[PDB]
């Protein structure tokens, strides 16, 4: 498993996994980040007296 | 095509991702990784601001507009022709101006010089991301960003600023203004001073920092140094975007009347509050 | 962490600068304050002197007049009480005449003729002071850039105060010397205009604020991000390029395509500046006297749905 | 057209290769968007309104 | 000729796997649209 | 109100608006033109003037004339980088990185690049050295913060290099420019203030590994740097952000 | 973290702690608030 | 007509190929879109129409 | 069609697996959000 | 040939059979939870 | 033959093995899954639900 | 947890991960089609 | 530098004009074949 | 008239023949956008209007 494997060819294929997994692996935590961006800004909306002191539409519907 | 000193910096390495996928330079913009994102991500915007055009109707480049959804649809999804174009919009423009900060970090390790620029252009990306992202999340709508269209999006802004009364009042917004202001005002006059002393009065020797230096201190007494204008214009433009920023986040979550309103507390402090006479007396 | 060239970690102290003299006359000349050290971890923490000639006294008292006459007003609106005066300290104003006396000086003391002695004050005081800028270039040799930067805001701030009263025909038309008086007067232009954001040239105004404020941060960015190659010394940099002069070049030459020079990137800087109050003046100049409805306007010129 | 190989010879083929697929991806993003906005082609609500999903 | 520094037999196979790429491209986009046809015509 | 229309809808604030377009297309033109003092014209990557120079034709010269006789700079003229660059193109086509071919940060090429400036000092307003060491500068104190003589100089790789010996400032500045250090031999270098870490104990230097500081250049003088060693001392400084990297 | 970083979130936290306290014994926030900035302003100006 | 090949005595033909590439697709692009925008030529709503899929 | 293998003789593979890596998890997302964006498909409710 | 990456004809050809090999496997994944929601939901 | 380290192959080599066994797992479930649609289909195609057949057993 | 390394002086890991793959994928289908079972959470309607 | 700029010869010059005429030739067929189509669909006159 | 040919001794080809293609384009465009603008020239409105397709 570690000093006896089976072929260089497991060897490649778990490389090119693990770039490509480098790489989705960024863009799920850039995308993960934002989502909590995101959710922190709406929680923080959610204990403020927004909703019993709402605003109107700022721009026509368009 | 190079400048003539241009050959010697231009060497590989530098770069967060790729390394010599994307390592070169069309004309004389360097693409990168982000480079090719970032053209992406804008030509779709682009592209999708014309066709929302023949959507809309007119081809006026002045009344071309694309509106976010209506306040109906919440923090939810719309369909393209409601609110739904301006979502991807707001998408791809997002991803370039990221894109755009990324490459820029790369050019600058590829140069070995510092990262202040991308820095300073992650905060215009932050202010726009609070007008787009972070005010209408903490409100619970997307109808509460502005349009994509020239004069429609100044509509935006002139609703939410009378939404609130005179948005003089909002203190935030104060100081964000005499912030701009005095970068205007520290821009012209660092613009003058360097050109004064590197164009003198006519066919004489061109001047010296001291001479600058001295120029300022006979007008008002004081020169900040040549580091520190530099440093002057950078907190001002910086500090000038993040209390914009931070005047339409407190705006329509934190305080709901009339902004003027807020100045009351002062003139209603115990020991003045009821003395008659004066403007509020 | 890695050093960003913010703050000066080192300060230095040395021999009290007393500035150069080229055709400079030492007689009005000041000597050297104090220095200040919390200032000093910013930029230069040496103080004075100050030059002080015939310009420049005759802007001293002018302005002095013209501070000292509105707190003196803004005294009697508080009934000489300091408590009020230090509560109603920004609602207080120096309020030009109401329009029925038109441009008349006929008009009360009480009634807008105060304001007009402050604003003939802060006239006086503002023109020396665009003379004493020119002047203090004239004896270093130096060009008149400070100058003409100045009289851009100036032309914008007479337009406000003298030009457009003058062609509107009533001094009610100008600014109030008050600090929510003028916020007031601001947003009630607008209103009474019909909308200013449709003013072109306020737009304009705008465009190059933002053009300011963005070119500001990136020359302080860029500056600071080939501080490490001496970019701060300007000046030689365009005597005597250096790697700092050249990194800079390429890299907005590799951002946009195509980037300025240690000597053009302040001409950029200084017709970014004062575009600002060049268009806003225009702007302004326009409202009232040739367009009242900047709405409709913009309607009638495209900028805005029939 | 026999002779469009040249082509190769005036193009580095790592700049072409990038911009190329650049290129077509804008152009099939862009294309599926167009139908996606017009009512008549955007297959989500064609099926949404054929099944009765509403 | 001159510039890429490439010789006419690296173009020739160059553009030959360039063009097996471009074909099949097209004909996975033509089944592709003779699919939708059939599915909801356009003419 | 002067709302008359000439023809149309021409107004007077129309005239304004078209008059800003025209000023505004001849300044943009006027700025554009008095920033292509430097690097033209331009060039291909052999070094030969490249086929196409943009819309915008070059400005007229300009003469500068330095204060102390250092001579007349008219710009635009002819360039050329006077030195040794030591670069191989990688590919053929243009627009493609330059390999170096040797030592980047010793041959001064790409994030280690340099320019041939004067070899003179810099001279201030008074016809001095804009900047000498704390001792060379008569009454000069470090007035406040940390005073970073006698500390350790610590490299990216976590390993003395030497110790702070003097701090070169500048005397119509009043900044400290330059810190002196001595490594093991003896001798020494130089080091822009820009890219050291001035903490309690220690000056960190993230850009250089313990064994780069001796490959910094040298000066001439022990008490005057001119603008060559200057730019030469910063460029190799700043190259070991992208060269010295693989040894942390 | 340098000696002005820790003076500077010290001084953050006994700003709010004596603004608090100012607020809730002064009778209303403003004493309070300038109580705490002044405090903390002459704590952060002074180095160590 | 059959000595315009001196053309290229005097541009670049990599620059000009990508000048012409860019720009012959940003035509095309305008003209669909210029043909898109009125409803006389709109071929999806055309077929729509013509196919009672509203 | 059986030269293709020749894409890596241009493009070095370490860097264009990262490439697909990030691409192709940023279009999952965007189908999902499309997905979920529409009253039909919304399986979040 | 070109070797502008410095790779050999046989090792692009091992690189490439093995990810043609994942493509292939991915692209099988992607159909047969294509097929699955098909019959759950189709778009069609 | 350039590869990566050991120490992050023996991460990828685990995670491999467990992803083949999950993948094995899940094209089984699946494949049972597409049986069902695929006899779900053909129920609809047939004129079946015009014939409706009773309930053979009890509520329960 | 120290001594649970010894498990594997007991289990091939070759083999182990194989079935513990086996066993978390199905029980994550186990819990996915419970909760689509009840009425309240099933997220495929 | 009439006798080229860009550094070609009179012989390079004819060759890869007779090339780029022959693609703009096969780009404006199509365009023309397309345009008949388009016209026989809906003609614009 | 017969002596035309001097203009290139005083303007450089390259920057000229730049400048008159784009101004052409533009010239073009701008003469294409008026007569659109003008109903009586809208030939897609007069096609429209010739085959009823309103
Ligand atoms: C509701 C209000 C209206 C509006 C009403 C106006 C009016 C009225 C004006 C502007 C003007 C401007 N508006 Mg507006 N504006 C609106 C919304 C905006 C928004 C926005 C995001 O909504 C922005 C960014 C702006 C921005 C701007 C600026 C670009 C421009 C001000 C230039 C300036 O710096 O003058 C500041 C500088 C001066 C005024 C001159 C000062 C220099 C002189 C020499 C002073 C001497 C100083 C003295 C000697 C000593 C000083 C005292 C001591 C310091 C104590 N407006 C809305 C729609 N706006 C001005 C303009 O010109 O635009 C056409 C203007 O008059
Ligand atoms: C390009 C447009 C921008 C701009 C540019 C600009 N402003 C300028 C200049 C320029 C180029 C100058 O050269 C000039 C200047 O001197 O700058 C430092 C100036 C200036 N812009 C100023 C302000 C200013 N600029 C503003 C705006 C802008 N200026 C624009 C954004 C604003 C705004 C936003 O409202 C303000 C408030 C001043 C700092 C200065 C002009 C000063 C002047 O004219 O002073 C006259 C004096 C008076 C009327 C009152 C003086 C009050 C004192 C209290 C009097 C008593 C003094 C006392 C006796 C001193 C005792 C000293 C001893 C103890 C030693
Ligand atoms: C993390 O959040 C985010 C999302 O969702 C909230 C997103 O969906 C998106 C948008 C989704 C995408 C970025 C997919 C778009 C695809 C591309 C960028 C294609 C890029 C170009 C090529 C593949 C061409 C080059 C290939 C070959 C030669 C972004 C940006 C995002 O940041
Ligand atoms: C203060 C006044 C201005 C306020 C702001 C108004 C708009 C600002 C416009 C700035 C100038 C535009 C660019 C001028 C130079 C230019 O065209 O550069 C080319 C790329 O242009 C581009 O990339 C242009 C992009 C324009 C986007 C909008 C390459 O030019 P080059 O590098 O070859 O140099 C010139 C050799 N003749
Ligand atoms: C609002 O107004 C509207 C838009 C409605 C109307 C206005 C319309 C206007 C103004 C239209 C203007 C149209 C124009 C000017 C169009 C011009 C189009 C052209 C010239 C297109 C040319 C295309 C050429 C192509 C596609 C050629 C391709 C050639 C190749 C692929 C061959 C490559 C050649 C090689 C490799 C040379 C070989 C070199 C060596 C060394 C062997
Ligand atoms: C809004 O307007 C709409 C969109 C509605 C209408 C507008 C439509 C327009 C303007 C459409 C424009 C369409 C165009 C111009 C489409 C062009 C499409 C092309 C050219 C597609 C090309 C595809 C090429 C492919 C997929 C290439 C595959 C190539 C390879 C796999 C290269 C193989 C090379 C290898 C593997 C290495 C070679 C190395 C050696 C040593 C041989
Ligand atoms: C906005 O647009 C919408 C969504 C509305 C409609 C438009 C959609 C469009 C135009 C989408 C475009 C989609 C495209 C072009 C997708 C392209 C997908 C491709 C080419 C995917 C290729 C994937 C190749 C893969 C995943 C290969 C993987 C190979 C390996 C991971 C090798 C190692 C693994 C082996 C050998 C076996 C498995 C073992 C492990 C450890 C994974
Ligand atoms: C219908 O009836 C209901 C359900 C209502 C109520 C009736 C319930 C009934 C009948 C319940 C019966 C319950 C019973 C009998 C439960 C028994 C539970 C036990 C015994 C649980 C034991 C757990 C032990 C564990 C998890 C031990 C783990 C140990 C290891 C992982 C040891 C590690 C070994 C290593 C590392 C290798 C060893 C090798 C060397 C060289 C040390
Ligand atoms: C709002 O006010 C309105 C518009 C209503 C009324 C106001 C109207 C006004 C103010 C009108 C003003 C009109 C003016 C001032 C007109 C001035 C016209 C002039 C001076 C025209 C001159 C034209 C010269 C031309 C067209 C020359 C063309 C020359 C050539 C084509 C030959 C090119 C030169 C060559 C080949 C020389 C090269 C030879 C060598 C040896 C280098
Ligand atoms: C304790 O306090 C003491 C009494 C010691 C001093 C304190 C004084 C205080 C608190 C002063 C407060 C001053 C303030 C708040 C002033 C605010 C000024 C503002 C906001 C001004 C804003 C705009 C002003 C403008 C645009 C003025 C423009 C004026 C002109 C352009 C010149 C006007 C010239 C005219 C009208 C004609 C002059 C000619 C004749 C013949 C009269
Ligand atoms: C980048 C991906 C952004 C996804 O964001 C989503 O995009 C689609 C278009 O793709 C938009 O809108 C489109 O799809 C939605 C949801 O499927 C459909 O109701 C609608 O018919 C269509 O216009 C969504 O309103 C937006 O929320
Ligand atoms: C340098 C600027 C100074 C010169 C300005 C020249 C024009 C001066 C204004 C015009 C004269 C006043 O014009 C008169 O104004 C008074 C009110 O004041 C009014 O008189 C009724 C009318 O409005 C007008 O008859
Ligand atoms: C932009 C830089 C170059 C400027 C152009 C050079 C000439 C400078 C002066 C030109 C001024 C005239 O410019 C022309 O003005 C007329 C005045 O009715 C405008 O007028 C036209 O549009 C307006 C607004 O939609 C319509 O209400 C009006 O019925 C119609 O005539 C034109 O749209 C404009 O193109
Ligand atoms: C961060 C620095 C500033 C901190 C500000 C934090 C928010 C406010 C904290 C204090 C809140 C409570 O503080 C206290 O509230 C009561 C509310 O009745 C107010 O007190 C007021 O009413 C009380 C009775 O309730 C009276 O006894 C008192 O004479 C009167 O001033 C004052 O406001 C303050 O004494
Ligand atoms: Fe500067």
């Amino acid at each position: 498993n570690d000093h006896l494997n089976t072929n260089p060819k497991t060897n490649l294929r778990l490389w090119v996994a693990f770039q490509m997994m480098k790489g989705a692996g960024w863009a799920g935590g850039v995308f993960f980040g934002t989502l909590l961006l995101i959710g922190f800004f709406r929680v923080v909306g959610r204990m403020l007296p927004i909703d019993e002191n709402p605003a109107p539409a700022p721009n026509i519907t368009g | 095509a190079l400048l003539s000193f241009e050959r010697k910096y231009r060497v590989p390495g530098g770069t967060l991702v790729g390394g010599n996928l994307f390592d070169f330079w069309v004309g004389p913009f360097y693409v990168g990784f982000f480079g090719v994102a970032t053209f992406f991500f804008a030509a779709l915007g682009i592209i999708l601001i014309a066709w929302s055009a023949v959507l809309q109707g007119t081809w006026n480049p002045q009344l071309i507009s694309v509106y976010p959804p209506a306040l109906e649809y919440g923090l939810g999804g719309a369909p393209l022709a409601k609110g739904g174009l301006w979502q991807i919009i707001t998408i791809c423009a997002t991803g370039a101006f990221v894109s755009w900060a990324l490459r820029e970090v790369e050019i600058c390790r590829k140069l070995g010089i510092g990262y202040h620029i991308p820095f300073a252009f992650a905060f215009a990306i932050l202010a726009y991301l609070t007008l787009v992202l972070f005010r209408p999340v903490m409100m619970g709508a997307w109808g509460y960003a502005f349009p994509y269209g020239i004069w429609t999006h100044l509509d935006w802004v002139s609703n939410t600023g009378y939404t609130y009364g005179n948005f003089h009042y909002n203190p935030a917004h104060m100081i964000a203004i005499t912030f701009f202001f005095t970068n205007a005002l520290a821009l012209a006059l660092h613009g003058a001073l360097v050109l004064s002393a590197a164009n003198p009065e006519k066919g004489k020797e061109m001047r010296t920092p001291d001479h600058e230096d001295t120029f300022f201190r006979d007008l008002v007494g004081y020169s900040i140094g040549t580091l520190g204008i530099h440093r002057l214009g950078l907190l001002l433009s910086l500090s000038a975007v993040f209390f914009s920023a931070l005047c339409m986040i407190i705006t329509g979550t934190i305080w709901f009347d009339q902004w003027v309103d807020w100045w009351q507390w002062w003139v209603k402090l115990p020991w003045w509050a009821n003395i008659p006479g004066g403007i509020n007396g | 962490a890695e050093y960003q060239n913010i703050f000066t970690q080192v300060q230095v102290r040395g021999p009290a600068d007393l500035g150069m003299t080229e055709d400079v006359n030492l007689a009005n000349r000041s000597g050297v304050g104090p220095f200040s050290t919390l200032l000093g971890w910013f930029g230069n923490a040496q103080l004075g002197p100050i030059y002080l000639g015939s310009l420049g006294v005759l802007s001293l008292f002018s302005g002095l007049m013209w501070f000292f006459t509105i707190g003196i007003w803004f005294w009697y609106q508080a009934g000489w009480n300091p408590a009020v005066f230090l509560r109603d300290l920004f609602f207080f104003s120096l309020e030009p005449p109401a329009p029925e006396y038109g441009l008349s000086f006929a008009a009360p003391l009480k009634e807008g003729g105060l304001w007009l002695i402050a604003s003939f004050f802060m006239f006086v005081a503002v023109w020396s002071w665009w003379g004493r800028t020119y002047l203090r270039a004239q004896a270093l040799g130096m060009g008149k850039h400070t100058a003409w930067a100045f009289l851009s805001a100036i032309w914008l701030w007479m337009v406000l105060g003298f030009i457009r009263p003058i062609l509107m025909g009533s001094w009610s038309e100008a600014v109030p010397y008050g600090i929510f008086s003028h916020l007031d007067w601001t947003n009630n232009f607008s209103l009474v205009h019909g909308n200013l954001f449709y003013n072109p040239f306020h737009g304009l105004s705008i465009a190059f604020l933002y053009g300011s404020a963005l070119l500001f941060a990136m020359h302080g960015a860029t500056i600071l991000a080939v501080s490490r190659f001496g970019g701060e010394r300007e000046l030689e940099q365009i005597a005597d390029r250096g790697t700092a002069a050249e990194r800079a070049a390429l890299f907005w030459r590799w951002t946009m395509g195509f980037n300025a020079t240690m000597e053009g990137i302040h001409r950029w800087a200084i017709w970014m500046a004062v575009l600002v109050t060049l268009t806003g003046g225009i702007g302004i100049l326009l409202s009232g006297t040739v367009v009242d409805n900047w709405y409709v306007w913009g309607q009638n010129h495209g900028m805005a749905p029939l | 057209m026999s002779k469009f190989y040249k082509i190769w010879m005036i193009f580095d083929p790592r700049r072409v290769f990038v911009a190329q697929g650049v290129f077509l991806f804008l152009l099939a993003v862009m294309i599926h968007l167009i139908l996606l906005s017009t009512p008549s082609y955007n297959w989500l609500e064609i099926s949404a309104a054929k099944y009765n999903r509403v | 000729l001159g510039y890429t520094g490439l010789t006419d037999e690296q173009a020739q196979e160059l553009h030959s796997v360039y063009m097996s790429g471009l074909w099949l491209f097209s004909a996975v986009a033509i089944v592709a649209h003779l699919a939708v046809y059939i599915w909801r015509p356009w003419f | 109100m002067v709302g008359v229309t000439a023809f149309g809808n021409f107004d007077l604030a129309s005239l304004a608006i078209y008059s800003f377009w025209i000023f505004l297309a001849g300044l943009i033109y006027y700025l554009q033109t008095e920033n292509m003092r430097e690097g033209y014209p331009l060039e291909n990557e052999d070094g030969t003037p490249a086929a196409n120079q943009g819309p915008f034709p070059l400005p007229k010269p300009k003469t500068f004339i330095l204060p102390h006789g250092r001579g007349t700079l008219t710009v635009p003229g002819p360039e050329s980088e006077d030195r040794p660059i030591a670069l191989a193109r990688t590919a053929v086509s243009e627009g493609f990185p330059h390999a170096p071919t040797g030592d980047p940060m010793k041959d001064g090429v790409g994030p280690a690049s340099w320019v041939a400036r004067r070899d003179l000092p810099e001279l201030d307003g008074h016809g001095h050295n804009k900047i000498k060491p704390m001792k060379a500068a008569a009454g000069f104190y470090v007035s406040a913060g940390k005073n970073p003589i006698g500390l350790p100089v610590r490299g990216c790789d976590l390993e003395i290099a030497g110790k702070v010996v003097d701090i070169w400032v500048d005397i119509p500045e009043q900044m400290a420019r330059f810190l002196e250090v001595e490594l093991k031999d003896g001798s020494t270098r130089l080091l822009p203030m820009q890219m050291v870490k001035v903490q309690s104990n220690r000056v960190h230097v993230n850009a250089l590994s313990s064994d780069l500081f001796a490959g910094i250049p040298t000066i001439k003088s022990p008490t005057e740097v001119t603008l060559l060693e200057e730019d030469k001392i910063c460029g190799y400084v700043a190259g070991g952000l992208m060269y010295a990297a693989p040894k942390r | 973290v340098s000696e002005f970083a820790f003076r500077l979130m010290m001084a953050a936290v006994i700003f709010v702690g004596v603004g608090i306290m100012f607020a809730f014994a002064g009778g209303h926030w403003f004493v309070g608030l300038v109580v705490g900035g002044l405090v903390a302003a002459f704590f952060a100006a002074t180095p160590n």
